DNA sequence: TAATAATAGTTTTTAGTTTATTGGGC
DNA sequence: AGCTAATAAACTAAAAACTATTATTATG
């Protein structure tokens, strides 16, 4: 865990923030909306356990419990919800940015120190552990807060405070056709861990496209597996962290609740006499198993001892060339191993030597596998995979043992063969310039299923109640025409090569 | 058992497949079933479940009455089954298509996923469908690519992907 | 509360989002005691819609429950009774439903034993859409069909759309691709499309009426033509061109 | 006279049960 | 022209990890 995720939403209410250049464009306060609208549903899907917030600035009223002028809280910090959507969506577009103008004001002057008192004191408001005091905003103007040299000396002085009290924030670039004058008031009193302020950007290059951005996932912490132990003989013991770094991710459970109340009912489940109509006790239980007449009778200790062989660890068996392993030899998703010194001290060094080690002699561990309590260990791999970095010096791959694992031989299911079939050199040919024909280069965040993402789009468009709901795209659908456009005839051309010219290959 | 099924390439090809679970998981078949302490039967065992309001009351819901619901970050969204089954996703029955192909070094062992190990070939009396897969081997070897390709058991089960 | 009758009755109210609000609503159908439930039971009458959503879509597709906008309920509550189910309110309902409404009234609002009104006649004719795409043969065979049977003949406008009158109205006989201008034909063309009685420009043996037009020069073609058929052209003696069938 | 040390309180996977499930049959 | 079996999916309980706190003893 170590802390947790904020964010806080500032948009200059002014009249600025209310025109276009061009129609097609969008005002700025209008794009603005509806990436928070976008963000907000990102975070729902993936971490709607953050906290967020709304206040807006220079706007004739104000709500900060302070209550400086031009201050307007929308909304506090807090897990969000499609009701805070709808609160913003019933003001996001060509009329309902009228509303609000209506029904709040809009344009009048501040003091930006005073906005950071009402930032900081919501953070204070905030009681749980927490790791990214982000805060963004949304204009196109720096120097107003210039005009006045003794707000732009405050706003600096206040800003400088709460970069030491470690507080981080991010502008968006809007469109000022002007240019946004970049290094004339912010960059220099902005928070920045690198410089490329290079043009006053008259439009609004920054990140919102990825913002606007949707994304679908859940995204789970760091948390170890277990700090489970490698038993090297009987006493040189070792601790390392166990990690999936891919791990299978399902449909939320749902949550059985009423009809006109919709209530999660609680759902007490026992069992009683039948025989009787009394009642039955958890240790009034025996399972049996009946192979053929004879019934044999067994208790909760006893089908745990039978799954009982050893203490939850590793225990090394040896080592053996890596080539020594079949690749269509699959049991499951693999593993991953990470060394620690939390428990046993100098393990990390035993773990570089043994990966330096393994590494050289291109040989794989063969080691006996208890996850935990009362489970029959396996046979398990662990091929030395070492940190690749990039151009970035990014973590492609970190370090450590990839853990394979080594099936059985119940395993193996054999099937009916036939012989080996071979097949003419120029047919082999024109397979291997089709196959040149629709080759490409794999990419393994090119592809997701587009079940969840149809079931995602469902359960927010229900949220939203809109009169239709989006519609995912599949990224799985083979591209049809452009394959068989690609190809041209040598498609048919194979096909009366081999199949038969009278005989199709449906049956 | 076989799989059988029909490889389709783009909207020209189809090879009739039997796909063969060659690896499968051990796991016991014969389940524990509980009897009693002293008749050592089941017929006087038998689970009594109760939906009592998890309100400031304890009536029982009846199952119609009950229904069920999703977490929607803050809140949870009242939903029914006919709901999703007229607005889930529907895969196209069963179907095995081929979507690309890339070379062997751009994946890894640790992307595997699933729990068994396919052995796939051509239907039963299909010899011109022999000939093609052995040509579609020997290329692939050659070349050294790898085949993506979309899975689907069929029309209730969940459409996926593969190597 | 105020009307009992509302009570006793479940109503699904999940749409009361309207220019009235959900929660006003339900508080006024607390007033009159109405049963609400927030999901379609089958104890359920109705379910309430205001405005629409993919859940009403759902409800649509879930031929159980009848859809019922806020309009009914709303004057429901200003007469403090029930206020008969005429599809005015009416999105999808129960088969039921369907049967009910094919008894109490046909396939359209019209009713089967209370009198028709300018409302309900209006309401009928603007929600059935256009629907021209048969010929103006029929047009006027079906209009004089009105006419005649029902002792409509009291149309004040009837010069050339609707029945039986016969005018030349071309300078050139049994060539009428061409128009003659300088001339009082575009008058008579003019004349041919709006108070109705149907349009004949072509000789042929099913004219029995004499008419002269606004040309008299045109007595000279009219009398030659008069030999190849056996009716015999008289001189003429509203229509507001002095025009007579005898 | 008063500080520290095993402890349970949340998720979180995860590993058995349950079920409605297309094919042949003849 | 009548017949039904593996089965992934779903549904459970169950076990661990990972925080978050505290019944205890020197000790005056």
């Amino acid at each position: 865990y170590s802390g947790r995720d904020s964010l806080i939403f500032l948009v200059d209410a002014s009249k600025a923030m209310f025109e276009s250049q061009s129609e097609d464009e969008l005002t700025p306060f209008d794009m603005s909306i509806q990436c928070i609208q976008s963000v907000y549903i990102s975070k729902i899907i993936s971490s709607d356990r953050d906290l967020l917030a709304v206040v807006f600035y220079g706007t004739e009223k104000d709500k900060n419990s302070v209550n400086f002028k031009n201050i307007y809280v929308l909304q506090e910090l807090d897990n969000p919800g499609a009701k805070r959507i709808l609160e913003l969506d019933q003001f996001k577009g060509q009329q309902g940015q009228k509303r609000f103008q209506d029904m709040m004001g809009h344009g009048s002057d501040y003091s930006l120190s005073e906005v950071l008192w009402v930032c900081a004191n919501l953070f204070s408001d905030v009681q749980f552990k927490m790791s990214h005091k982000r805060i963004m905003l949304f204009t196109n103007e720096d120097n107003p807060h210039g005009n006045d040299s003794a707000k732009a000396s405050r706003a600096r002085t206040k800003a400088g405070d709460l970069r030491d009290t470690g507080i981080f924030l991010d502008l968006m670039h809007l469109k000022k056709p002007g240019g946004f004058d970049i290094s004339l008031f912010y960059r220099d009193i902005i928070s920045i861990a690198e410089d490329e302020d290079l043009r006053v950007h008259f439009e609004e290059s920054s990140k919102l496209e990825d913002l606007l951005r949707k994304v679908r996932a859940k995204e789970t912490r760091k948390r170890a597996l277990s700090r489970l132990k490698l038993k090297l003989n009987k006493d040189i013991v070792i601790s390392v962290g166990i990690y999936n770094l891919v791990q299978k991710a399902l449909k939320p459970p749902p949550i059985k609740l009423y009809r006109e109340t919709n209530e999660p009912v609680k759902t007490k489940t026992r069992t009683f006499n039948t025989s009787t109509g009394g009642l039955l006790l958890p240790s009034d239980t025996k399972r049996s198993q009946i192979y053929g007449s004879r019934q044999i009778i067994l208790e909760k200790e006893e089908t745990e001892e039978l799954k009982r062989f050893d203490d939850p660890g590793l225990m090394l068996m040896g080592f053996k060339p890596l080539v020594l392993l079949k690749k269509h030899h699959y049991l499951r998703p693999s593993l991953f191993v990470y060394p620690e010194e939390s428990l046993v001290i100098g393990s990390s060094t035993l773990f570089s030597a043994l990966l330096i080690k393994c590494l050289e002699k291109e040989v794989a561990a063969l080691c006996r596998y208890t996850p935990r309590r009362n489970i029959p260990p396996y046979f398990v791999a662990l091929v030395p995979q070492e940190e690749e970095l990039d151009d970035q010096k990014i973590q492609v791959t970190p370090p450590g043992f990839q853990l394979v694992f080594l099936p059985f031989a119940d395993d193996k299911r054999k099937m009916p063969f036939t012989e080996k079939i071979m097949a003419t050199p120029e047919q082999v040919g024109k397979m291997k310039a089709i196959v040149e024909k629709l080759r490409f280069t794999y990419r393994s965040d090119s592809f997701e299923n587009p079940v969840l993402q149809q079931h995602f789009r469902n359960l927010e468009a229900l949220a939203l109640d809109l009169m239709e709901p989006e519609q995912a795209v599949d990224l799985t659908l083979p591209k049809v025409e452009a394959m068989n456009k690609r190809l041209g005839s040598l498609v048919d051309e194979f096909k009366e090569l081999v199949y038969p010219p009278d005989y199709n290959p449906e049956g | 058992i076989h799989w059988p099924c029909r490889l389709t390439i783009g909207s020209n090809l189809s090879i009739r497949i039997a796909a063969y679970k060659s690896i499968l998981q051990e796991r016991v078949k014969k389940t524990w079933t509980v009897v009693d302490a002293k008749t050592l039967k089941k017929e006087d065992i038998q689970k009594e479940t109760v939906y009592c309001l998890n309100d400031d009351d304890e009536t029982e819901v009846l199952k119609e009455d009950i229904i069920q619901g999703f977490r929607y970050g803050s809140d949870i969204v009242p939903f029914s089954k006919v709901d999703e089954e007229q607005m889930k996703y529907k895969s196209e029955g069963k179907c095995f298509s081929v979507l690309g192909f890339c070379k062997s070094s751009q994946v890894q062992r640790r992307f595997f996923m699933g729990n068994q190990v396919l052995k796939v070939f051509a239907a039963r009396d299909d010899e011109a469908a022999a000939v093609a897969l052995s040509s579609l081997i020997h290329a692939l070897d050659d070349l050294d690519m790898v085949a993506i390709v979309r899975y689907a058991y069929d029309k209730r089960a969940n459409p996926q992907v593969g190597v | 509360k105020i009307s009992n009758i509302f009570e006793d009755v479940e109503f699904c109210v999940m749409s009361g989002t309207d220019s009235q609000p959900k929660p006003d609503l339900e508080n006024r159908i607390a007033e009159f005691g109405g049963y609400i439930v927030q999901n379609p039971g089958p104890d359920t009458y109705c379910v309430i819609a205001g405005s629409e959503n993919i859940r009403v879509k759902n409800i649509i597709l879930s031929n159980k429950h009848d859809v019922v906008k806020p309009a009914w309920l709303l004057e429901c509550f200003k007469t403090k009774s029930f206020v008969p189910w005429q599809p005015r309110f009416m999105i999808h309902m129960c088969p039921s439903t369907k049967e009910h409404f094919a008894r109490e009234y046909d396939c359209y609002g019209d009713s089967y034993f209370i009198d028709t009104d300018l409302n309900q006649l209006k309401e009928v004719f603007s929600g059935i859409k256009n629907s021209n795409e048969q010929t103006p043969e029929e047009m006027a065979s079906l209009i004089a069909d009105l006419e005649y049977r029902y002792s409509w003949d009291c149309s004040p406008l009837s010069m050339f759309r609707r029945h039986t009158v016969y005018l030349d109205s071309y300078a050139v006989i049994n060539d009428l691709s061409t128009k003659n201008e300088g001339t009082r034909l575009a008058i008579k063309a003019l004349e041919l499309r709006f108070h109705g009685a149907k349009v004949v420009s072509c000789l042929a043996e099913g004219v029995s009426h004499v008419i002269i037009g606004e040309d008299h020069s045109r007595v000279a073609d009219f009398k030659a033509f008069r030999r190849t058929f056996k009716r015999k052209f008289k001189i003429l003696k509203d229509k507001c061109e002095l025009q007579e069938e005898n």
